């Protein structure tokens, strides 16, 4: 087995499947877990984050660390056509976890808030989707999950989109995002996303564009003159650390 | 003194003894140097003073006319008289000298060349001592009451900074990062107080008659909120569980780290479990503060009991932190006490107030 | 920067504490015992111990105590420093081999914490799942052993009650449970917890809170039988269970205060009980079935002062003492017609505390002879020391020596002596002051339980028989003492600075200074003079008397009148507590400015302060090395070099020397034992060490500078600790590498190591060469 700083160990075998930068990544997910902060993982598509949240939530099962013994209940927020992907990846990879599907395609053949409190009071993985996320707030917000990883969590990049003020309703504090693109259109879009994995650290959304988004942008602008460029230049040095803790990208 | 000597000097007793006893004893005996002057520079009253935590040779003082002296406390001349010369003054000619009140002046701690001081001008600079010049500035849109930097984080440089927002602002010295806010409280946070003994636990007492602890690193808001009873008026907490009934305007940890007292406009100090916030019902009495801005404390180090030094009106009131029993009230002053700081080399206390005056009070004999 | 060279004369001999148990093997009964920074390692032999592994720790041993996991098979031995090293070591003999593998090592420190009153408290769980450290007051360290580590992680359970005096971990109990005694305003009580290492914090105690005798100090775990706790106090010993209580007042405890105990059954019928006095109880419990009928304390005779003290077998009982010669002793099944039933069978010399001593060429060689008061109240002795290895003679006083002055012309020593009364007043015993051929009391019209009596003892320097004892004023505290001839009548006179103490004021406000003349077998009182302090300290200044009243340093004059005559003062003290000179310039160590460079200008006729050292250390003595290096030795076991820089800026001390010794400096002297390096400067501690500090030149300081750091490469300490982290200045407000100082002892360890790791050591230095280095240094003591 691999064993990191305080009790966290991952299994040898799974551990071995991993690459150098996967088990880098699973290093950084549980320092997140240590702090009790969120992250994103901002791996560009392909490299595998998946593979890496299923190692470390594994690892968070079999280390059993201590309130939740090992891992609680945990909602993975996927897009629509990768459910069934989330879940393919945990059965092969980490067969023991109960991986639900919160969606009508699903399995359950029940009233899907019986889905939820069963997941909820036997610690499995609820696989749903942003649309469930805003349509049943009601009722996926009473239960105390343990991690709301959202996989694509660049769909909460409109701090004002009903999908976006759902997901803010977890009261845990281990939020993770993935997303190979946490930036699409300009900082707003990030600012979200750290407002939902931590919301502090960004400030409200006025001190952030007031110090980040008007300067770091007015600086690329073509006609910039040098004084302009050199404060999004500064500017973009002070984001670039504040984000550094909680930003992954490989 | 004889039989502590003998004690120490024969193995009976471990040296720790006798330091800690007479250390109690020249705190007890502590008395208004008319032997020790400070020299006078503030135009207006002292709001803060700051003894680096390192030798204990240099203080800080923030006066109301924005004005920031450096002051050397050593006895440089071989007379037993001296006056504590000013080394270093920002003055009203600095250009960086703050426009209204320095509310709070700190050293960095681990070294003497950086310190830093937050004003009623919505600013908090940072200095280099040894060029007195503004190393940085950060500017916020609120008044600030109190900044403290963390005595104990060989890890981060935050500073948490108290305005009249209802918000905590922590400002990354390293790279300037003044983002971060701590939200939860109601009104205007008077006092903000890192924990000497956990690396990101801040403590942070505001108008609204509530005391929050905070773990910085947490994505999860505010560990603990200080509560009178403990549980006997419990609600769902909305308005309930404050420290006092009034602003909680003053917030210190002991020494040891392990017990926060907070004094509030109730008249009140309060002793609280800094580890699940619990009041530990020590009584303490009436404590007279009616002070509208922040009242900095302090507790005494090293001694075989611990003392906190509260300003108490025109005079500074010593207390026994464990037991609430009065020590004494050291009456000098003329107006009222705004600032006391505790050196803990020799048992000394400085204290400012708003008849522009620093008295020190040393132990007689 | 200065360069200095500290090594051991003498290795430390005051018992600090002693444990027994199964170490050097699962049959073998060992006997551990910690001298201040040397682990010893005996087997109990049918008679005497045998000597089998003696270990120098890279620390003061804080806590030592034999443990056994499960599954082992002989004794592991914990042991924390007092710098809060914690190491677990296990023994392990290949043949002739020796070696103290160390198998799992630490540093527990915590960053900030106020240091426990008591002082370090280690215990064992009796099942071996955890060691609890009460190390900081509010805070109860747990270092799991379950948990099999090789690093000791330990954690903090937040402890309730923060005045915690003893605690001890109960017997018979599913859970670690621990019973201390704490003091609150309310009373002293007694207190039961139980520990999770799981939940990693206490729980509810088997018997909740229980308000006990106002001085109780010490809890006794009993084995399981009768589980629960003896707690001892002034005027009780009470037995807890949770629902028993028993509890009696035996009055023969009441004259002296038990501090420690030795259980010397396996199932807790019997127990040693050592007081401050040096008597031994035997503490009984009687069974019924099983219960606990009655307890009963007896009185088995009289030992040394026992700091520990541990039942071998057969009745052997080791008392070691820090205070006196630690103690071989036999219990016998009957009293020896004098009531006791304890026989001293061996003794083991111990340079108690050592409170004064000076170097005399006695015997009118060329070989200096340190004479020490050592030991305190009934073991109070002087002890002659002279290189032939060490010899020790040993002159019982039966009283607490404190000064020490040689004589010479009067072929005497004279001794500041004090014994305890009690009643007006009645000796507890005959001290050496009593049994004087002559005697003599001050009758002085400047002034007019258990209480101080002080006397001046001219001892004879050929047979060390009391020539004289002078009996000082009642309440008078006799505490310098010099030997010096004054002025210019050529008399050599005894000074004494006394003090008046009355329990009614913390410091002295009455003293005076007596000058004596020993001549004819009498000592008469040849000058008087009331002072209104203590004078803690006379030296002999250029033909006057500088002595040192409570604050004030002021130098008298001796005139033709032979009366002492102020000349100058000086004030800028907090406690001017001790003083040298050489030359016209005065060394003041104080209470807690540490240092003080004065000068007499004689052509004024006053004191100018030169320079200071502004750190805040807490002096226990003080020396001058040079004209301008000043050691110092603080209360935090440190030595540090001070030196006269090179404006205002002139007027600071430079500290250019650290050193972290672990041992208390009671007392600095030049002189040397022995018939390359410069000057020779003697100090003895409290635990029994006479450490040797002299200076060295650059070239060669770097040398040996060099061969340190490269044994620290290859020499491997028993509880992995580093030499320089153990020599590194420690105080609880500062910490700093040491630097200007080497270790005497690590350099002279170069010889004690084979040929290939001499090699390691002289990589890029031949090695001949450096024995020869080390051979001439080991020359010096
Ligand atoms: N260490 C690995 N060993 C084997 N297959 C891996 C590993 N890492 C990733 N993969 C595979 O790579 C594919 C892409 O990874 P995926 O997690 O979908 O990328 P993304 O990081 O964009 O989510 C997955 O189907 C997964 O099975
Ligand atoms: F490649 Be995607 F971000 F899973």
């Amino acid at each position: 087995d691999a064993e990191f700083d305080e009790g966290f160990k991952v299994p040898g075998f799974l551990f071995k499947k991993l690459f150098k930068y996967q088990q880098t990544g699973v290093r950084w997910l549980w320092e997140l877990h240590c702090q009790q902060a969120g992250g994103i993982l901002g791996d560009e598509m392909g490299l595998g984050k998946t593979i890496q949240i299923i190692a470390f939530l594994a690892g968070l099962s079999y280390s059993k660390i201590r309130r939740f013994e090992g891992l609680g209940p945990t909602v993975i927020v996927c897009p629509t056509t990768v459910m069934h992907q989330w879940v393919k990846e945990f059965h092969t990879w980490w067969p023991p976890f109960r991986v639900a599907i919160l969606h009508e395609t699903g399995s359950y053949t029940h009233k899907k808030e019986k889905l939820i409190r069963d997941v909820a009071h036997c610690h499995g993985i609820l696989i749903t989707s942003y649309s469930y996320i805003r349509l049943m707030q009601d009722d996926i917000s009473r239960y105390d999950w343990h991690y709301v990883i959202l996989d694509e969590g660049h769909k909460i990049r409109n701090p004002n989109a009903a999908v976006t003020l759902a997901c803010k309703q977890f009261r845990t504090p281990h939020r993770i995002i993935l997303s190979g693109s946490p930036m699409q259109n300009n900082l707003r879009e990030l600012w979200s996303l750290f407002d939902f994995i931590f919301p502090g650290k960004l400030g409200t959304l006025p001190v952030f564009m007031e110090q980040f988004s008007v300067p770091i942008t007015m600086g690329g602008y073509s006609n910039a003159s040098p004084v302009q460029v050199k404060t999004a230049y500064k500017c973009a040095c002070v984001l670039r650390d504040t984000i550094n803790p909680y930003l992954l990208r490989r | 003194m004889l039989g502590f000597l003998s004690a120490r000097q024969t193995g009976l007793e471990d040296p720790l003894r006798l330091r800690r006893a007479e250390s109690t004893r020249r705190v007890l005996g502590l008395e208004l140097n008319k032997d020790r002057d400070v020299e006078r520079i503030h135009g207006g009253g002292i709001n803060t003073l700051d003894i680096e935590p390192v030798e204990g040779r240099y203080m800080l003082s923030g006066g109301s006319d924005g004005v920031i002296v450096l002051y050397d406390l050593e006895n440089s001349s071989r007379q037993s008289y001296y006056t504590c010369k000013a080394v270093c003054s920002i003055g009203r000619d600095h250009p960086d000298v703050h426009r209204y009140s320095v509310e709070t002046v700190q050293w960095y701690p681990h070294d003497t060349g950086m310190f830093t001081s937050s004003s009623f001008d919505k600013t908090l600079k940072v200095w280099d001592t040894n060029t007195l010049q503004t190393a940085d500035v950060f500017n916020f849109e609120e008044t600030v009451y109190s900044h403290h930097m963390s005595p104990v984080s060989t890890k981060h440089c935050l500073v948490a900074v108290g305005t009249r927002g209802p918000k905590v602002q922590l400002c990354d010295l390293k790279s300037g990062s003044c983002s971060h806010i701590l939200q939860g409280h109601r009104q205007e946070i008077l006092a903000v107080s890192w924990s000497p003994r956990y690396d990101y636990i801040l403590a942070t007492a505001s108008a609204d008659s509530r005391v929050k602890l905070w773990d910085v690193r947490r994505a999860s808001g505010c560990l603990i909120t200080l509560d009178q009873h403990n549980g006997k008026k419990s609600q769902a907490v909305e308005s309930a569980n404050t420290a006092h009934n009034g602003k909680v305007n003053g917030l210190c940890f002991t020494s040891d780290g392990l017990h926060l007292l907070t004094v509030g406009t109730d008249n009140r100090m309060r002793l609280w479990n800094s580890s699940n916030g619990e009041n530990t019902l020590v009584n303490y009495g009436k404590v007279c503060n009616n002070s509208k801005k922040g009242l900095k404390f302090t507790v005494s180090c090293g001694c075989s009991s611990e003392f906190v030094f509260v300003p108490y009106g025109s005079t500074i009131a010593v207390y026994t932190v464990y037991s609430g029993e009065q020590i004494t009230m050291l009456k000098g002053h003329y107006k009222t006490v705004d600032c006391c700081v505790f050196q803990s080399n020799f048992q000394e206390l400085y204290s400012g107030s708003r008849d522009c005056n620093i008295l020190a009070w040393v132990p007689s004999l | 920067m200065s360069y200095n060279y500290v090594v051991t004369a003498q290795k430390p001999t005051a018992v600090n504490g002693c444990v027994t148990g199964h170490f050097t093997s699962a049959e073998d009964l060992n006997l551990l015992i910690a001298k201040n920074t040397r682990l010893e390692i005996y087997v109990v032999t049918a008679e005497g111990l045998r000597p089998v592994k003696e270990v120098g720790m890279y620390g003061k041993i804080a806590v030592m105590e034999l443990f056994r996991p499960k599954g082992e098979s002989k004794d592991l031995l914990f042991i924390l420093t007092a710098k809060y090293n914690a190491c677990i070591l296990e023994y392990k003999q290949s043949g002739e081999s020796i070696d103290i593998i160390t198998r799992a090592h630490g540093n527990v420190q915590d960053r900030i914490g106020r240091p426990s009153e008591t002082g370090i408290i280690g215990i064992i769980d009796p099942e071996c799942r955890m060691i609890g450290l009460r190390l900081y007051d509010g805070l109860f360290k747990v270092i799991p052993l379950d948990r099999d580590n090789k690093e000791l992680k330990a954690f903090n359970i937040r402890l309730e009650e923060l005045h915690v005096i003893d605690v001890k971990f109960l017997y018979g109990c599913q859970a670690p449970t621990i019973c201390f005694v704490y003091q609150d305003p309310q009373g002293r009580h007694v207190k039961t917890y139980e520990v999770s290492l799981r939940e990693k914090e206490f729980n509810k105690g088997p018997w909740k809170q229980e308000n006990v005798e106002a001085e109780a100090s010490m809890v006794i775990a009993v084995p399981e039988p009768f589980g629960g706790a003896i707690i001892i106090g002034q005027e009780s010993i009470t037995y807890h269970n949770g629902d028993k209580y028993l509890a009696i007042a035996p009055p023969i405890i009441k004259q002296s205060t038990i501090v420690c105990h030795n259980r010397v059954d396996p199932n807790g019928s019997r127990y040693l009980l050592g007081d401050m006095e040096g008597r031994l109880f035997m503490l009984l419990l009687e069974k019924e079935e099983v219960t606990l009928k009655d307890l009963r304390v007896e009185l088995l005779g009289e030992t040394s002062i026992a700091e520990c003290l541990t039942y071998l077998d057969n009745g052997v009982v080791f008392v070691g003492s820090r205070l006196g010669d630690s103690q071989l002793v036999k219990l016998n099944v009957d009293s020896n017609e004098q009531g006791s039933y304890v026989v001293a069978m061996e003794t083991f010399t111990n340079l108690g505390p050592i409170v004064d001593m000076c170097v005399v060429d006695l015997e009118r060689q060329g070989q200096g002879q340190l004479v020490t008061c050592s030991g305190a109240f009934k073991e109070g002795s002087l002890r002659i020391i002279r290189n032939g290895k060490l010899h020790i003679r040993t002159v019982p006083l039966y009283e607490s020596p404190r000064k020490i002055c040689y004589q010479e012309v009067s072929q005497c020593f004279g001794v500041l002596s004090s014994r305890i009364e009690v009643q007006g007043t009645t000796a507890l015993r005959p001290s050496a002051s009593t049994q004087a051929l002559s005697s003599s009391v001050s009758s002085s019209k400047l002034f007019s339980e258990e209480v101080e009596v002080h006397n001046l003892l001219i001892i004879d320097q050929h047979t060390f028989e009391v020539l004289h004892a002078h009996q000082f004023l009642q309440n008078e505290y006799a505490l310098s003492l010099v030997s010096c001839k004054l002025g210019k009548d050529p008399n050599t006179y005894f000074i004494v600075g006394t003090a008046m103490v009355y329990p009614e004021e913390a410091e002295p406000k009455q003293g005076r200074i007596v000058v004596f003349q020993y001549s004819d077998g009498k000592l008469q009182t040849v000058a008087e003079k009331e002072v209104k302090g203590a004078v803690y300290s006379m030296v002999e200044f250029n033909g006057k008397l500088l002595a040192s009243i409570n604050s004030t340093v002021r130098l008298y004059e001796w005139t033709t009148e032979k009366e002492l005559r102020t000349e100058c003062n000086h004030y800028n003290n907090i406690m001017a507590l001790y003083l040298k000179t050489k030359g016209d310039f005065i060394l003041v160590g104080d209470l807690m400015r540490s240092v003080l460079l004065l000068a007499y200008k004689p052509m004024e006729g006053n004191f100018e302060e030169i320079a200071r050292d502004f750190n805040p250390n807490w002096m226990s003595a003080v020396e001058i090395l040079d004209d301008d290096n000043f050691l110092g030795a603080e209360n935090a076991f440190n030595l540090f070099v001070c030196q006269k820089d090179s404006d205002e800026e002139r007027q600071h001390l430079q500290e250019v020397g650290l050193f972290h010794l672990g041992e208390f400096v009671n007392v600095f002297c030049h002189g040397s034992l022995v018939m390359p390096t410069q000057g020779s400067v003697l100090f003895g501690t409290v635990n029994g060490m006479i450490g040797l500090v002299t200076s060295l030149s650059e070239s060669w300081y770097n040398l040996l500078l060099d061969m340190q750091n490269r044994l620290n490469k290859v020499i491997k300490s028993v509880g992995k600790i580093e030499h320089s982290f153990w020599r590194s200045f420690h105080t609880e407000r500062k910490t700093e590498p040491a630097t200007g100082f080497i270790d005497g002892d690590l350099i002279e360890s170069f010889l004690d190591i084979s040929r290939p790791k001499m090699q390691e050591v002289v990589a890029n230095l031949t090695a001949d060469d450096l024995i020869k280095v080390v051979e001439e240094l080991t020359r010096i003591h």
